[PDB]
RNA sequence: GUAAUCGCA
DNA sequence: ACAACTGCGATTAC
DNA sequence: TTGT
């Protein structure tokens, strides 16, 4: 029994800047490269047109209309005549405007930024790989500091070799003048670095094998006698050991995952497709404009002159990094960074994470077409497979099917005439609607879908009203009461879905709850009362007679049909006792009680009187006659069950 | 509602994909171990292989 | 019935003509959105189904 | 031979949990071990261990062959698991041509050479001599991976001496220029020892291993380490076995032995020799488990009473007490 | 009632679930190291703890459900319980190329590795709460997210 | 398109 | 730092 | 808040 092998493997990882560039980079026919976002403008002033090289730019992302372009000349894609893919005058390509939905962008950053998830989370992967403490890295990122040696694979003349340089007061003006100024610029990277170059050089110039070796050595060293010490010292040793183990695991994974720790610091930032952030304007786009403005100001300050003050460019770098942090994930650092109305900005982490986040709100739960809701009422003359459905709902659910019916029969020429006839409520439309859904299954469901019986399948029956009728016995499953409850309706389009609904999801196939396997559909409120009145019994003792019968039931019926007819004719009451002859079955459940009295005559026939039946026999030990003492209710219940079984068996043939 | 959600997640993956796995071990159900409730013993035995 | 633009467009045509509705193989717009979002967050996601016949990896976009 | 270790595991699970006619055999386990061992994407080392544990079915005709030992040695070598690699190489030695099968034509990094290098680096040179004797018996020449270090003195013969990563004194001075032209001088073909940013080992001995070459440890260091480990496990047995021991002198000898053991790990020698470390003796453990040596369902708090309760409830039994030693029948150990 | 049901399932503490259970578990953890040696002590201790915890975890939930008249079959409770008690925690002492200290593996996988590998693998049973269990799964998109 | 507020069962 | 019922419908305010 |  070789199984059908299906192999699907989703993969996630950190992406290089080359890939996020190739997600946006495109080569036009002229030869220019598009994809770079460089201007904060989204739309033109009082023109409602996409600005060039902006967040909504047509050139880098795509055209706003299908077949139309920003140049003003409409074109048809896929035509037989030769047509240029993109206008020479305008970069926008001639394509359907679905690309704006799936097309990405990227902003080049002059100063690198650090990912918030890796840095500012309580488990810091960057602080784990770089044994430097988390406070030192957070300072070097946010508070102007200096790292003495960021490169360990190149020659270094200066012998500072320090972790955190709290000030630049060290003599550097005499050092820069001495060396050629261009030369000083050339080696400053191997020299003390600040802000976002030290982290990238440490992550890049690093040997994971040396890291795991040193961590294993330090692990072997620690733990010899740490437990013997105090609880504080043992706790410190334990925490260090756990940090070392996490470092070993991170380095071992980085060795064999074709992912580089260099990619944790983002050189280039991707930009979401325009349609996904449509401007009405979204915060996403507000944060995008802010980071674009800060980045272009930083680029202007850098390209202006090298003699520019370091304080200004450093502050603008901090502002760019804070904007990138607010864009990616806001709230991890603890600063809300509210809007002008003192309202916090939403971030991508807030978009994905949450009940109202991307996952739970969209992927795992969604609404469908072909659906309707209405209140529910009891239909007490429906069968377990049939349910009452209003016509104004059915015409909207099965509209395409009745359109196809009007097209097939000589009643409608085109789809428009058929839709107009359906809107006009013509009488033939209702006939076609009835003929359409005679074999189509309807999926009803309820809002509190706790168990698996919340969604079932029935056969829709056209009714004249606005309330969906439901069978009474099926209420327990849905926990439904007709006090204002509403339900939804779903129509399976595909043939496989129809077969599934008709075979698996029907009520007659689900009569046992999946908890303990007990009957879930049983008479509950009124049918139980009727059955109890039927099978209750009769006044037997002092209630039926005022005096003792010692000083001193009557009707005898050969068939149950005669007794039921007498009850219908009001000859005998419901609880009135009677005698019913039985054909040698002895199926009456009763107590293990001996006969109260036995009459034996000379000729050999002895009468045995029991509590609820009389059994006459003869000398040959032959059961001549059996008479059961009961009421019309018990025989009515027995006859209705037996006749249901027999009618089912006969209808099968 | 909260309790119903979490439970489903933990055991969502399980699905019957084999007729038999080949295990030769089984739990031993004895009444006298747990004060011998007859109804509980019957409910425990019913449905098992 | 929810998100697949192409399939949904084809559903009306197949129902009006009467042909059988094929099973959609492409990812819904919700998944594609996620990929775009996660890749805006610098996180990749690829389907990468592998054929059991010839042991080849095929990316679904 | 695809390169994805999950397509073969699906077939293995289909065979394992299927009917009797489709149940796995030794060849199936060997194929899945080869698939998991020669992967190029992730660790896949615990997978091989779990597969070996599943391979423990003694009375199901599932017995190891030459390929099983060869693949296990290769896997445990590539992941620096030297002890189990030696355990399985001792079994591979018994088969004829087993070392030739381990050297799978040199297509997959010369696993025999990787095994020899792993033995040389850690310093377990007695097992290296055993492997060389096995290769001589099976007529297998040394693979060409006798890689020299930065110092040309390094070889599998003497890289384990006390002076490590240092060249010995010779009468003639070291002619580095001669060496330069010997490796290849100005022919643009020399190994330049310069660290690079990419995740590629500059050392050529690390090639073939999943993570890195085994750490360099001398023979004397390995001997002192195994001595400390033996004394530490002896002290552990003395601790978890109570004061009761073969030695009859309790008072002074206990203190003397505990202080001498604490000194060793970091003339009364007969007392230490009396302590016996019973490791791998399944019979002793089975005899110990057998006991020869509210108002809810609760097990008795006593250990032996819990054991008899489990044996009564069939949770665990002495028949289930087995390891590869017994199953694959390796007597030598 | 229902708060007590949540409590047992998310095993915040073993004292919460039962004092006798915690006492027996710590007694086994302490004593089993002495007898049965290294390779056949961890396995038998894990099996004993699994049996006792499963029996306890069920009996408690079934009693809580039956006190109110709710009749549920023990099979549904068992499937969930297995997941809670199906993983093991490696102790901090043992670090090797195969496994690292503090990792979480499966009971059957741990036993099969202990049978095969001479390298001492020190593992102890960690009952994992429903939530923790979900956060530790093979799929990062279904239960982790 | 998002919030606030109430209701529903 | 993290999560705490399920959905539906109405209004006004941006 | 409540607890994790
Ligand atoms: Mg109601």
């Amino acid at each position: 029994m070789i199984d059908r092998y299906k192999h699907q493997q989703l993969r996630i990882g950190s992406v290089s800047p080359q890939q996020i560039s190739a997600w946006a980079t495109k080569i036009l026919p002229n030869g220019e490269i598009v994809g770079e976002v460089t201007k904060p403008y989204t739309f033109h002033y009082k023109t409602n047109k996409p600005e060039k090289d902006g967040l909504f730019c047509e050139r880098i992302f795509g055209p706003i209309k299908s077949g139309i372009c920003a140049c003003g000349n409409y074109r048809v894609i896929g035509d037989e005549k030769e047509d240029p893919k993109f206008c020479e005058q305008c970069g926008v390509e001639f394509v359907d405007s679905r690309i704006r939905r799936y097309q990405m962008g990227y902003i080049k950053l002059a100063c690198p930024v650090t990912h918030v998830w890796y840095l500012k989370r309580l488990p810091s992967y960057i602080a784990n790989l770089l044994d430097k403490p988390l406070k030192e890295l957070e300072g070097l990122v946010y508070c102007d500091f200096s790292f003495a040696r960021p490169i360990t694979k190149k020659p270094t003349f200066l012998r500072l070799r320090g972790l955190f340089e709290y000030e630049i007061q060290s003599w550097k003006y005499s050092i820069p003048l001495f060396f050629t100024t261009q030369g000083f610029d050339t080696f400053r990277n191997r020299e003390i670095s600040t802000g976002a170059g030290a982290i990238r050089e440490q992550l890049a110039d690093l040997d994971l094998r040396i890291i795991i070796e040193n961590s294993l050595v330090e692990w072997e060293e620690l733990g010899e006698e740490g437990h013997t010490g105090n609880e504080w010292e043992d706790r410190k040793v334990g925490r260090r050991k756990d940090f070392l183990v996490r470092r070993v695991e991170l380095a071992k994974h980085f060795i064999r995952t074709n992912i580089e720790p260099e990619w944790m610091v983002l050189c280039l930032l991707p930009v979401l497709p325009p349609e996904l952030r449509p401007i009405m304007s979204s915060d996403i786009n507000e944060l995008y404009r802010r980071v674009i403005y800060r980045n272009n100001t930083l680029t202007d300050l850098l390209t202006t002159s090298r003699s520019t003050p370091g304080e200004l460019v450093m502050c603008q770098e901090k502002l760019v990094q804070e904007a990138v942090d607010t864009l990616l994930d806001n709230g991890i650092r603890g600063q809300p960074m509210r809007d002008g109305h003192n309202k916090v900005y939403k971030s991508f982490s807030d978009v994905i994470e949450g009940k109202e986040g991307r996952f739970r709100e969209t992927l795992l739960g969604k609404r469908v077409d072909y659906s309707g809701r209405s209140v529910i009422v009891v239909g007490p003359s429906l069968s377990l497979h049939r349910c009452g459905l209003p016509r104004e709902i059915a015409i909207e659910l099965f509209q395409t099917f009745v359109i196809r019916g009007l097209i097939r029969q000589h009643l409608a020429s085109n789809i428009g005439v058929a839709k107009s006839k359906i809107r006009e409520k013509e009488p033939i439309v209702w006939e076609i609607l009835q003929e359409v859904m005679q074999g189509h299954p309807v999926l009803l469901n309820r809002a509190p879908t706790l168990h698996r019986l919340g969604i079932q399948a029935f056969q829709p029956v056209l009714v004249e009203g606005r309330a969906i009728c439901l069978h009474p016995l099926v209420c327990k499953g849905f926990n439904a009461d007709f006090d204002g409850d509403q339900m939804a309706v779903h129509v399976p389009l595909s043939l496989e879905a129809q077969v599934e609904a008709r075979l698996l999801m029907f009520s007659h196939m689900n009569l046992l709850s999946p908890a303990i396997g007990d009957p879930i559909s049983v008479p509950t409120q009124d049918m139980l009362i009727g059955l109890y009145v039927l099978t209750s019994g009769n006044h037997r003792g002092i209630c039926v007679n005022r005096y003792n019968p010692c000083n001193r039931k009557e009707p005898f019926f050969s068939n149950s049909y005669d007794a039921i007819g007498a009850y219908r004719q009001k000859r005998i009451n419901l609880d009135s006792p009677l005698w019913l002859r039985w054909r040698l079955d002895q199926r009456v459940i009763a107590s293990r009680e001996t006969p109260i009295e036995v009459h034996y005559e000379s000729l050999g026939t002895f009468y045995e009187i029991y509590g609820h039946y009389l059994i006459v026999r003869s000398l040959k030990k032959q059961i001549l006659f059996i008479y059961i003492r009961t009421t019309v209710g018990h025989i009515a219940l027995y006859r209705e069950i037996e006749e249901a079984i027999q009618g089912f068996s006969r209808a099968y043939s | 509602g909260y309790l119903t959600r979490r439970l489903v997640e933990v055991v969502q993956h399980i699905v019957v994909r084999r007729t038999d796995c080949g295990t030769a071990r089984g739990i031993s159900v004895s009444p006298r171990n747990g004060m011998m409730p007859e109804r509980i013993f019957i409910q425990t035995l019913i449905g098992r292989v | 019935k929810s998100d697949h633009i192409r399939a949904r467009q084809e559903v009306l045509g197949t129902t009006i003509i009467g042909g059988t509705i094929p099973n959609p193989e492409d990812a819904p717009e919700s998944f594609r959105l996620l990929v775009r979002e996660l890749r805006s967050l610098a996180l990749e996601l690829n389907h990468f189904l592998v054929s059991e016949k010839n042991f080849q990896i095929n990316r679904k976009e | 031979t695809c390169g994805i270790p999950e397509i073969a595991f699906a077939t293995f699970e289909n065979m394992e949990y299927g009917e009797d006619h489709m149940k796995p055999d030794t060849e199936t386990y060997n194929w899945v071990i080869q698939a998991y061992t020669r992967a190029e994407s992730y660790d896949r080392v615990q997978d091989v261990a779990e597969l070996l544990g599943m391979m423990v079915e003694d009375h199901k005709r599932v017995q190891p062959n030459v390929r099983t030992y060869a693949l296990l040695v290769e896997c445990f070598t590539k992941y620096c698991v030297v002890r189990e690699a030696i355990r399985h190489f001792r079994g591979l030695k018994n088969f004829e041509g087993g070392t030739q099968v381990l050297y799978n034509d040199g297509k997959y990094g010369d696993p025999l050479s990787l095994y020899l290098r792993a033995l040389c680096r850690e310093g377990r040179i007695v097992e290296l001599l055993e492997a060389l004797e096995a290769m001589a018996k099976d007529n297998q020449p040394i693979p060409p991976r006798a890689m020299i270090l930065s110092r040309k003195y390094r070889t599998l013969v003497s890289s384990w001496i006390e002076p490590l990563q240092e060249e010995a004194e010779l009468g003639y001075e070291i002619d580095y220029i001669a060496r330069y032209v010997a490796e290849g001088g100005l022919t643009g073909d020399r190994k330049r020892w310069v660290p690079r940013r990419g995740k590629t080992p500059l050392d050529p001995d690390a090639e073939g291993f999943i993570y890195s070459n085994p750490r360099e440890t001398s023979f004397k260091q390995r001997c002192l380490e195994e001595w400390r480990l033996h004394h530490r496990k002896l002290l552990k047995t003395l601790h978890n076995e109570g004061p009761s021991i073969l030695g009859k002198i309790s008072e002074s000898d206990y203190i003397r032995l505990v202080e001498r053991l604490r000194k060793i790990i970091k003339e009364l020698d007969e007392l230490i020799s009396r302590i016996k470390l019973h490791e791998g003796n399944t019979e002793f453990w089975k005899r110990r488990f057998l006991g020869e040596g509210d108002d809810d369902d609760w097990f008795p708090l006593d250990i032996q009473e819990a054991f008899v309760e489990m044996r009564k409830r069939n949770i665990f039994d002495v028949s289930d007490m087995y390891t590869i030693t017994d199953a694959w029948g390796w007597t030598w150990e | 009632g229902l708060p007590k049901v949540e409590q047992v399932l998310e095993v915040r503490s073993v004292d919460s679930i039962s004092m006798n259970l915690e006492k027996r578990i710590e007694g086994w953890n302490k004593c089993i190291t002495r007898i049965l040696g290294i390779p056949w002590g961890f396995l038998i201790g894990a099996e004993l703890t699994i049996a006792q915890s499963r029996i306890s975890l069920v009996n408690k939930i079934q009693q809580v459900y039956r006190s109110q008249g709710v009749q549920i079959h023990n099979r549904h409770l068992e499937i969930i319980v297995r997941q809670i008690t199906s993983k093991v925690l490696v102790s901090e002492d043992g670090m090797s190329n195969v496994f690292s200290p503090g990792e979480l593996i499966g009971l059957l996988r741990a036993e099969r590795m202990g049978r095969a590998l001479e390298e001492a693998i020190c593992y102890r049973v960690v009952l994992l709460g429903i939530t923790r269990a979900s956060l530790n799964t093979q799929s990062f998109i279904s239960e982790a997210s």
